[PDB]
């Protein structure tokens, strides 16, 4: 991209990643990565009450306490 | 793909219907281990009584059988509901597959 | 094992003797080759690649040009007949002279000094042709489509490839892939005319669809990709032992509801009607989205789905957890099942990404779509050439005795050992006067130095011989064009490969 | 034909009890552990004829040792009658198949 | 086309009942390593000393007077008889339970398949 002349050196590592910026902060410093091989993406709650689901109901109280 | 849709019709089709026929016998075995405390309980007191878990008839108060027996009518009395959670949610997870079939032919 | 000077006469021989009898197949006039086999097979064909099947290969550099041949037929499937014609003389014509001037590494760099050359008189004798004028692209198609010889409902429907084609352009990389050809996903109708056969907007989806799937007709609800990743979770996003006895038929198959219902739900928030997922599909996860009645279509293809997710062009779901209407059902979007003839058609329309369109193919039969569509074949290539440079060149001997000039002037400029190659490399550009004198049936040598002086003042600007007319001629005259993609394309594919045989002396078993 | 279904018992007949065996078999794999498992704790019979035979661990522990064993024995006079019975059925497939169709 | 898959029919249909019968009669088997589990259960429950009233044979039973709980039987090897501890024998009195109910629980699919390739085949002896 750009042009071969503005091709460069990186300070740190070389990072592609879909950028986390949703509202994320864009620049920190003395960061503390933690690299998250796992997805996160919503553990729900079926350890608590009402893991059974006759109905889409029970589908409600899992996803306030999740 | 319907094949999967006709495969988990198969199946939850003949898990279902066990909660039915057990369930009566187990209010049934409920109500005879009240009975059979209660048949106990007709004569006054008795040492011959005997309750058993087996071909041995081990000579037991039927004090402690009238709880014992009775705690085994609360044995198949509890177990009347966890077959009508079976009974419950197994009629719908059947149609779930099928719920799969049939409106993917009606679209 | 095959070694050496043979070899290296070999690497002549092969690439020679398959360009040599080839040449007379290739322009729209053409001498056309027979085959017998002690089988019988009878074959009459000017199809370099169809002949490329059948004949048989001895020597691995008649492999490798079958090879190379086919990377040209990757490539398009056109111009693999005439490359082969290039890199068979240069080899047949640089090399014994200057292999036995003892070098495999002179003409091997000269032939980028080649390349370069075309691609400099390319700037000049490729003119732009604008996408916006059809004909501007029909008369290349025209004359594309005609190269097969159907004019007939080819070209009515050539126009849907200057369309589908061309309005499947899109996929911009930052240094634009937009132009492009597959993204095009035709339409197969039973039934119907080329005729009223005509575009609609995405993919129209015929593969999967013998039947409606999806609905009958759907305008604003979202067609809906859900994409592996709809299989449960017993867990929160963890799965436990799965179901047994009893209670584990109820609780742990709703644990495997409730992350599906949960799943479910992120479709149906973005109302979708229909949803089309492919492979990686629960029972669970039709039931919920059967719940709010909006149809789940399960196990169905991917590039059906990216002809899906190019119908409406929405994407294909990367965290079918957490669902977006920008992720699947884009746009408005559109859904309609269409029995045109036969079959019932599912059209995925309204499409977003940068529209998108397929050829509708409708024949009577199936034949008269497939003659269509052969020659509808060269249009979305060449319409792709248009899409990928749109600069229509003069055809025939135009652009080769240009190059071969300013090949043998940069001769006279470089004055150095790659002026022999250039008079060796810049004699291969002679090919599609020598072709089309041959294929008219005139006289070369006139026409050779008629060309020369047609590039002595005129440079062969326009000027090439076109056997088809038979005469030297301005190609604008006869409105003879082609884009510099497909020139350059087929200039420097056998380019390479005369390196690439030339760099191969030796056989080892 | 009946050529097909004729040895076809016969073979059966000598893999019955030997599959019986191979669940034996893997009790004994257990009576060698439940003997292992049993240091007198509680008394260890081998149940041989109508008649009850007191019996020790050293009493059964080659002989469960020579039971496994053994229990692995009337797997090869299967073996043998295994490739008896339906070789020879194998041949008589066709014999009768064919006469019967003339 | 009919023909042979009238046939086919024939075996696919004792495949299903190959399977059928079987699966049904490990439960059977089962049942006496609760009960003999059960049978324990209670036999330390009480006592020693209970009057137990055990088979004598058909139509009738004899008495009898239970001097051991801890003196309990399993039935593994061939035709062998452990009598274990009141907790061994209820372990594989339990895990007796366990083993057999994987080879009896497994059959239950194939069931299904045997009918889904039976009920295939008569579609396409019907078709």
């Amino acid at each position: 991209g750009r042009s071969q002349m503005e091709s460069m050196l990186i300070s740190g590592y070389a990072l592609n990643c879909v950028v986390g910026s949703q509202g994320m902060p864009k620049r920190i410093v003395n960061a503390k990565i933690a690299c998250l091989d796992f997805s996160l993406q919503k553990t729900k709650m079926k350890l608590g009450v009402q893991v059974v689901i006759t109905d889409p109901e029970k589908l409600d109280q899992i996803r306030q306490r999740e | 793909a319907f094949t999967e849709l006709q495969a988990k019709v198969i199946d939850t089709q003949q898990k279902v219907k066990l909660a039915d026929i057990q369930i009566e016998q187990l209010n049934r075995t409920k109500k005879h281990a009240h009975l059979t405390d209660t048949e106990i309980m007709t004569l006054v007191d008795e040492t011959n009584m005997y309750e058993g878990v087996g071909r041995m008839f081990i000579l037991q108060s039927k004090e402690a059988i009238h709880s014992q027996l009775l705690e085994k009518q609360k044995i198949a009395e509890e177990k009347i509901k966890e077959l009508e959670q079976k009974k419950s949610y197994l009629e719908r997870s059947v149609k779930e597959a099928e719920d799969n079939i049939r409106e993917m032919l009606m679209a | 094992r095959e070694s050496g000077r043979k070899v290296q006469s070999g690497n002549i021989n092969a690439a020679k003797t398959i360009a040599d009898i080839i040449r007379t197949c290739l322009g729209p006039k053409s001498m056309m080759k027979m085959l017998l086999d002690p089988m019988g097979g009878i074959v009459m064909t000017n199809d370099g690649n169809a002949i490329l099947r059948e004949i048989q290969v001895q020597h691995p550099a008649a492999k490798s040009m079958i090879e190379i041949s086919r990377t040209q037929d990757e490539e398009v499937g056109d111009g693999t007949t005439s490359v082969i014609i290039l890199a068979g003389e240069m080899l047949s014509v640089a090399e014994h002279f200057l292999e036995q001037q003892m070098h495999p590494t002179v003409v091997i760099s000269a032939y980028r000094k080649a390349l370069d050359d075309m691609i400099s008189t390319l700037k000049k004798i490729s003119i732009p042709v604008d996408i916006s004028d059809s004909d501007m692209m029909l008369n290349i198609i025209n004359s594309s489509i005609t190269t097969k010889a159907i004019s007939r409902w080819s070209s009515l429907a050539c126009n849907i490839a200057l369309d589908a084609v061309k309005m499947v352009q899109f996929e911009e990389n930052g240094r634009k892939e937009i132009d492009i050809k597959k993204y095009a996903r035709v339409e197969k109708i039973p039934g119907g005319i080329i005729e009223d056969s005509c575009v609609l907007r995405g993919v129209m989806i015929n593969k999967d669809v013998t039947h409606p799937r999806m609905r009958r007709y759907i305008k604003n609800p979202r067609i809906v990709l859900l994409d592996s990743s709809l299989e449960y979770k017993k867990g929160e996003s963890q799965t436990d032992i799965e179901i047994t006895r009893e209670e584990d038929f109820t609780r742990i198959l709703q644990m495997e509801e409730e992350y599906i219902q949960q799943l479910c739900e992120d479709i149906i928030q973005l109302k979708p009607d229909v949803v089309i997922t492919e492979k990686g599909i629960s029972d669970l996860a039709q039931h919920y989205l059967m719940r709010a009645n909006i149809t789940a279509i399960r196990r169905v293809r991917k590039t059906d789905n990216n002809r899906i997710a190019r119908a409406c062009g929405a994407r294909i779901v990367s965290r079918p957890e957490e669902l977006r209407e920008d992720d699947v059902g884009t746009g408005a979007g559109l859904l309609e099942i269409k029995k045109i003839g036969d079959e019932y058609f599912t059209f995925i329309t309204d499409c977003k990404d940068p529209k998108a369109c397929t050829i509708l193919l409708r024949g009577a039969s199936k034949e008269i779509l497939s003659e269509v569509e052969r020659n509808l074949q060269d249009a979305m290539q060449v319409c792709r050439n248009v899409l990928l440079d749109p600069q229509l060149v003069p055809g025939g001997g135009a652009s080769e005795m240009a190059v071969a000039h300013a090949l043998t002037e940069k001769s006279k400029a470089m004055t150095g050992v790659e002026q022999w190659p250039y008079r060796a490399v810049a004699q291969a550009l002679e090919v599609i006067p020598r072709t089309l004198i041959q294929n008219c049936g005139a006289s070369t040598i006139r026409l050779l130095t008629s060309l020369r002086a047609k590039h002595t003042q005129e440079n062969c600007e326009t000027w090439g011989v076109n056997g088809e007319t038979g005469t030297l001629v301005d190609m604008k005259e006869l409105g003879i064009w082609e884009p510099l993609a497909v020139k350059l394309q087929t200039y420097k594919t056998a380019v390479e490969t005369a390196v690439l045989l030339l760099r191969i002396d030796d056989i080892v078993s | 034909v009946e050529k097909y279904q004729q040895l076809q018992k016969d073979l059966s007949k000598s893999m019955s009890g030997r599959q019986k065996l191979e669940a034996q078999l893997t009790e004994n794999n257990i009576v060698k552990e439940e003997l292992a498992l049993l240091d007198g704790s509680n008394v260890v019979f081998k149940l041989l004829g109508p008649v009850l035979v007191k019996q020790e661990l050293g009493e059964a522990r080659a002989t469960v040792g020579k039971r496994l064993d053994y229990i692995t024995a009337e797997i090869k006079r299967y073996e043998s009658q295994l490739r008896d019975l339906e070789r020879q059925s194998e041949q008589q497939r066709e014999t009768l198949a064919q006469l019967q169709q003339e | 086309n009919l023909p042979q898959l009238e046939m086919l029919k024939n075996q696919l249909d004792q495949e299903v009942e190959f399977l059928s019968t079987s699966i049904a009669q490990l439960k059977v088997v089962q049942t006496k390593y609760v009960e003999a589990k059960d049978c324990l259960n209670v036999l330390n429950k009480s006592n020693e000393g209970k009057e137990l009233l055990v088979p004598l044979t058909s139509s009738m039973y004899v008495p009898g007077k239970l001097h051991d709980v801890e003196h309990v039987l399993i039935d593994v090897g061939t035709g062998y008889y452990v009598e274990k501890t009141a907790e061994d024998a209820k372990d594989f009195f339990k895990r007796k339970i366990d083993f057999l109910t994987k080879q009896m629980e497994k059959i239950q699919p194939a069931l299904q398949e045997k009918h889904a390739m039976k009920q295939a085949v008569m579609e396409m002896m019907s078709q």
